[PDB]
């Protein structure tokens, strides 16, 4: 299992400075031996023998390089410490014994199952134990993708094995927006280029105008007035690709902020020889009359046998039942059917239930979906009916059989907030923890294998289908427009986007329809990937329609947008009925080769490896990409061991030592971070935020413990980077373990997608969208705005104080940019707020630049959050602006509202929230992608239906710049117009 | 407007709980969210969404005349009949305090006893959760315990293959310090095999005791669930009737 706590012992956070520890020589006896908590294993061996020559039988006792440690870790493995330069304090010992013994078997593979079960946070050795089939065949069969891309690395010469470690970060179009080109010097840009020589690294300023579009070779070229390379100045960013030099992400920012872009050239050599090289070799475990589905003449029956136990007092519910249900994705083939209700102490029914579906008429990814509900009389004629666990299970696996014979399932608990009967969003499968109700099932026998047939074997006018085609993905749509869309479904080819519309409108539980439809998605045109994700939630599960939509992602989609929807693309994964598939297969491959897209796919599946309903599926797939990923596995397990000691130096504080005051926990913080096997796993090692950023030396000086109860610590790291004033010398990240991390993730990412939107359409609205990733199970990083301040700081009671504030800093002809920044990001940040539903927002919610750039912080909550505890239903305007802003917006001017910095104000506000309306189906889309995550905030479409209304998508654009202008007059009282 | 099944101004998710769990023939009709008129028919476990102009020509002057003859005519004639309606005045009881002034001090007691059901319902949930992680660690360790005294008692088979091959050498030989060395190194191995066991023993017992506090607060949980859903919409019919006893804009 995965290890309980990040202590150094089972019980015991941190070692003593002196610990006894029980020596198992291979002779049979045992020496008790006491070492320094940081002592390497090198020396507790030596020790140990020196000892073992005053215990008897010692002439048995062999040379002690022929032998090495084996111990049982937290994770209860059995685990040999080939790498003897390693302390004792960081073996997660469960209890302090070692026995010696003599290194046996595949040494290599034992090291490299050791690494990768480290970075994954569980043994490798337990997927050997799994008895089910599919896993085992996913092992194997997934090592095709593994093969591919570590082939594809090195098909070229180290430019391949560059572009893998250092990918371009450039975007999606190399098109310029007419308010980026219009800040060009007519189509040309001023970049500054760097040499360091030879000796005392000395560095030469070179400024140099070139065109806009220059490949980085011809930004080379102007330098000599040639074969190297061009980095950022201050993080591992390079220009290897032959992009122009304006779709680099660096310098199109750079065009943006009237910043000076900062440049360095390096030899080719200087990189190609210090990239490693890659070789992926195979594991071991790679070494070591049917009937078909339309030939059965019955109708589906499932039989409900019994439950091994239920917790409910007997008391309180009246009896339970089990009800049940076919699933194709989130709509039943038919009507529920429930079982007899049963006595609570007594839960056996024995009984055969009836669905009316012709069992040829099952599509291929259909689902049953069942539970143990308690049904109480109680008050009046009406019943309460309450779920107590439930279950999914494939009706078809992935050989397609069809289900037969018994089958034990242990149900799940029902996840907070789910009032439902079923869960046809859960996971399909049986519940890992045998210690849970499992429920007896019996499908019926049909005298032979039941296989799914082949593919062989299965075979207004233009407007209104258009209109139809541009709603966004939970428009209603009535049964006069599926028999419309179903009776078009050849012309709708002309117009492609309206696929996920049509499918809708098939008959998913009439074998005629399907074989219809399977014929049309096979020669369907390709669709934009922002359109082909929907295909793959949960609405869909069809493995032709799932396969289409990843074929589009595989042609179309742009590495830029794959690491921008990356946390989606893993979130649907755990929609997939089977291990292996078109999606994970895709995601994988790209993971393998692009480390930029590696780097974040690993983390956001390890992030979730605590989470029993997807730790089977995400450890296999993670142990694949550790497999292959190459040398970049070093680099992740350093990031890995260093977050696993800020977890267990905050657990420290909020356990043993949270009775005790500031000063306490600071002393036991610089005394304990100022330890060797400390200092060594939290220097040098890449940002898990970005790993373009390297983390140096810590400045323990500027860290700090934040003073709320969750205790975030508040990291410094110098930037070891030649050049770091070029960017940022230090580096600050906020640390914080207690609190889900997830909707901060969600909504910043949703922040930057909002802002992307508008800098494309010419609305230069600054968002600010940090960094934060969670990491575990409410684990997770921030990252830290180097010069910005809370609005509660600027204030510490006039109203001016802001604005005059303001004055200072940007002082002089610096003047009118301040309050145009602050005007910009005032109205991104008024509009995705009023779009989400973030909490609402007060001095210490938002805070306020140097610069000018305004934005917020703590996205914790966002949609109709509310509602449930309120029955009040009302569309709240969280970010309220105050007349301090208003002030500021206008220049200090009173009567703020009809000002004409506040009309221009409007308009940017207008334009924003009218952009975002355009691409609605984009962000519906990204919210339906996470409604199995199990963030709580997001469990059904009805939750997604509060963008809906804000957005006022069941109206016109006209009437919904109405409705956007109505809420900020009942919000701000007035003067909106 | 007097109808049973209309209800007016509604949103589509309003009709689902509505609809949720109903037989085959169960509707309503609601102002279109926008057509002007849409009915919801449960049917096969999909709540179908019917728009009301229906199809082709108009056949009825009113949409009182189109739901009472489709009602016993059913609907083959476009593709079940239209058995079970979703009456508004069936939720006008439970609301019984009758004026303005009664309503809402009741409304206040209801949203009151609400607060505290889900501040109760909410740190049971978190001792829920708390106790089923503590449970996941003590499986684990007990795992580590099992795999620990395997190893102690391969050192015990290992000290006796090898020895008694050696000690009775060392009885021939007469040395006494001898023997008493390697049985004290004995000793001292069993004994700490019983202190592991006797510590697997005692986690062993703190499990089977925290697996029923599970069992039980699984079994309040399950308990005040109901309650806590009647109560939230009791509370929402309560609010809902002072809207409507209220100044409309
Ligand atoms: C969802 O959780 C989060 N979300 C975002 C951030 C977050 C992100 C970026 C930030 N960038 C810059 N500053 C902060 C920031 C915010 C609040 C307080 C401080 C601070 O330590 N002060 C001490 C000195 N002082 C005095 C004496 O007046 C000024 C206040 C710094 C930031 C906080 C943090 C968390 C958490 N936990």
């Amino acid at each position: 299992p995965p290890r309980p706590s990040s202590g150094e012992l089972w019980g015991i956070h941190l070692m003593p400075p002196r610990i006894l520890v029980e020596c198992l020589l291979p002779n049979g006896m045992i020496v008790t031996l006491e070492c320094l908590r940081e002592a390497t294993l090198i020396t507790i061996k030596h020790e140990l023998f020196k000892e073992a020559r005053k215990y008897p039988l010692h002439q048995l006792l062999q040379d002690e390089s022929s032998y090495i440690f084996v111990s049982v870790t937290q994770e209860a493995e059995r685990e040999e410490f080939f790498d003897e330069t390693r302390r004792l304090c960081d073996l997660r010992l469960f209890q302090p014994f070692l026995k010696v013994i003599e290194p046996v078997g595949n040494r290599e593979e034992k090291i490299l199952n050791r690494e990768i079960g480290f970075a994954i946070g569980m043994p490798v050795c337990e997927f050997d134990m799994v008895k089910d089939p599919e896993v085992q065949d996913f092992r194997r069969n997934i090592l095709n993708v593994c093969k591919e891309a570590v082939d594809l690395r090195d098909l070229n010469s180290p430019h391949s094995r560059a572009m893998y470690v250092y990918p371009p970060n450039v975007e999606s179009s190399p098109e310029l927006p007419k308010h980026i080109y219009n800040k060009l010097d007519k189509g040309q840009i001023i970049v500054v280029i760097w040499v360091i020589v030879s000796p005392n690294n000395d560095k030469q300023k070179y400024t140099l105008k070139i065109n806009h579009d220059c490949v980085p070779e011809q930004v080379i070229a102007e330098a000599i007035r040639g074969k190297y390379i061009l980095k950022v100045c201050g993080c591992d960013e390079y220009f290897l690709e032959k992009y122009p030099l304006s779709q680099y992400k660096y310098i199109r920012s750079c065009i943006m902020l009237g910043r000076m872009p900062n440049l360095m050239l390096m030899a080719k050599e200087s990189l190609y020889s210090q990239l490693p090289m890659d070789c992926f070799t195979m594991p071991s475990y790679s070494r070591r009359s049917t009937k078909s589905l339309w030939v059965i003449n019955s109708a589906l029956r499932i039989k409900i046998l019994c439950a091994t136990y239920v917790n409910v007092n007997i008391r309180d519910i009246d009896k339970i039942y089990v009800r049940t249900g076919i699933y194709h994705g989130g709509e039943p083939l038919c009507d529920n059917v429930n079982t007899q209700r049963v006595p609570c102490s007594n839960p056996r029914w024995n009984e055969w239930l009836n669905y009316d579906i012709y069992i040829p008429d099952l599509p291929r990814a259909a689902r049953l979906c069942l539970s143990i509900c308690s049904v109480k009389g109680r008050k009046g004629a009406k019943e309460e009916h309450c779920p107590l666990a439930w279950g999914n299970i494939n009706l078809f696996d992935y050989t397609d059989t069809l289900v037969s014979g018994k089958m034990a399932l242990n149900l799940w608990p029902v996840p907070h907030g789910l009032e439902d009967l079923l869960n046809p969003i859960g996971v399909t499968g049986s519940n890992p923890n045998k210690e849970t109700p499992c429920l007896e099932l019996e499908f019926d026998w049909f005298s032979s294998v039941v296989k799914f047939p082949d593919m062989s074997v299965i075979e207004n006018d233009k407007e209104q289908l258009k209109a139809i085609s541009t709603r966004d993905p939970l428009s209603e749509i009535t049964e006069q427009e599926k028999d419309f869309l179903w009776s078009h479904r050849h012309y709708c080819v002309t117009i492609p986007e309206i696929l996920p519309k049509l499918l809708l409108s098939v008959k998913w539980n009439s074998r005629d329809e399907v074989a219809q439809m399977y014929c049309l998605v096979k020669d369907w045109p390709p669709i934009k990937p922002e359109q082909a994700m929907e295909l793959l939630d949960c609405n869909y599960p069809d493995p032709m329609v799932r396969g289409f939509a990843v074929r589009c992602l595989e042609k179309y989609l742009t590495d830029d947008k794959l690491s921008q929807y990356l946390i989606q693309l893993v979130q649907v994964l755990k929609y997939e009925q089977y291990l292996d598939n078109l999606l994970v297969r895709f995601l994988l491959k790209k993971a393998l080769t692009n480390q930029r897209i590696g780097h974040f796919f690993f983390w956001h599946l390890k992030s979730e490896m605590h989470n029993k309903t997807v730790s089977q599926r995400f450890g296999l797939l993670l142990e694949s990409y550790c497999r292959a990923c190459g040398m970049y596995l070093k680099h992740l397990n350093r990031q890995v061991e260093a977050m696993e000691k800020l977890i267990n130096l905050t657990d420290i504080l909020k356990q043993e030592k949270k009775d005790e005051t500031q000063k306490v926990q600071m002393k036991f913080l610089v005394e304990q971070m100022r330890r060797p096997d400390f200092m060594d796993a939290l220097q040098g090692f890449l940002s898990p935020l970005n790993p373009a950023h390297q983390l140096g030396n810590l400045r323990l000086e500027e860290c700090r413990i934040m003073s709320s109860a969750k205790r975030p610590l508040w990291l410094n790291w110098e930037n070891p980077d030649i050049m770091s004033e070029l960017l940022f010398q230090n580096n600050e990240i906020i640390f914080k373990n207690g609190d889900d991390l997830r909707q901060d993730m969600l909504t910043l990412q949703i922040i930057r997608i909002m802002e992307n939107i508008w800098q494309n359409q010419g609305l230069d609205l600054r968002m600010l969208p940090y960094g934060c990733l969670s990491i575990g199970d409410c684990v997770g990083l921030i990252e830290v705005v180097r010069n910005s301040h809370t609005i509660m700081q600027i204030q510490c009671f006039n109203s001016h104080t802001l604005h005059q504030w303001l004055k200072d800093k940007n002082k002089g002809e610096i003047y009118d940019a301040a309050i145009d920044l602050f005007t910009r990001s005032c109205a991104g940040y008024c509009v995705a707020t009023f779009i989400l539903g973030i909490g609402d927002r007060h001095n210490s919610n938002i805070m306020v630049k140097d610069d000018g750039q305004l934005f917020h912080i703590d996205f914790g909550h966002f949609l109709d959050h509310k509602k449930k505890k309120f029955g009040y239903k009302r569309e709240r305007v969280p970010f309220v602006l105050t007349q301090d802003f208003l002030i500021v917006i206008s220049k200090g001017a009173q009567e703020c509202t009809k000002t004409r910095e506040f009309e221009r104000f409007q308009e940017m506000c207008y334009k924003a929230y009218l952009a975002i309306r355009q691409h609605a189906n984009l962000f519906i889309n990204l919210f339906s992608m996470m409604l199995g995550s199990g963030m709580p905030e997001l469990q059904s479409f009805d939750d997604i239906a509060y963008i809906r209304k804000t957005l006022a998508l069941d109206k016109t654009e006209q009437e919904a710049l109405e409705y956007f202008m109505k809420q900020m007059n009942d919000a701000h009282h007035g003067g909106w117009t | 407007q007097d109808a049973e099944w209309y209800w007016g101004d509604i949103s589509r998710e309003e009709v689902n709980e509505k609809l949720r769990d109903t037989a085959d023939g169960t509707f309503l009709v609601r102002d279109a969210s926008t057509g002007d008129y849409t009915l919801t028919l449960r049917k096969g476990g999909n709540n179908k969404l019917i728009k009301i102009f229906f199809s082709d020509p108009l056949t009825f002057s009113s949409v009182v005349e189109l739901i009472n003859h489709y009602r016993n005519e059913s609907l083959a004639q476009y593709n079940v009949k239209l058995l079970y309606p979703v009456s508004k005045y069936q939720q006008d009881q439970v609301v019984k305090e009758d004026n303005i002034e009664a309503v809402g001090k009741k409304l206040h007691e209801y949203n009151t006893q609400f607060q505290e059901k889900s501040r109760e319902y909410d740190r049971l949930y978190e001792e829920y959760t708390r106790t089923s992680q503590e449970i996941q660690m003590k499986r684990t360790a007990i795992e580590a315990f099992n795999e620990t005294i395997k190893i102690f008692e391969e050192q015990c088979q290992t000290q006796e293959r090898y020895s008694k091959e050696y000690i009775e050498k060392f009885k021939r030989e007469g040395n006494e310090k001898e023997i008493q060395r390697i049985m004290h190194n004995y000793d001292k191995l069993k004994s700490r095999i019983s202190e592991i066991i006797d510590s697997r023993r005692r986690l062993e017992e703190d499990l089977k005791k925290q697996a029923a506090e599970y069992r039980e607060i699984d079994k309040r949980m399950n308990s005040i669930k109901p309650d806590l859903i009647q109560l939230r919409k009791t509370r929402d019919q309560y609010l809902m009737w002072l809207t409507q006893k209220g100044v409309r804009q």
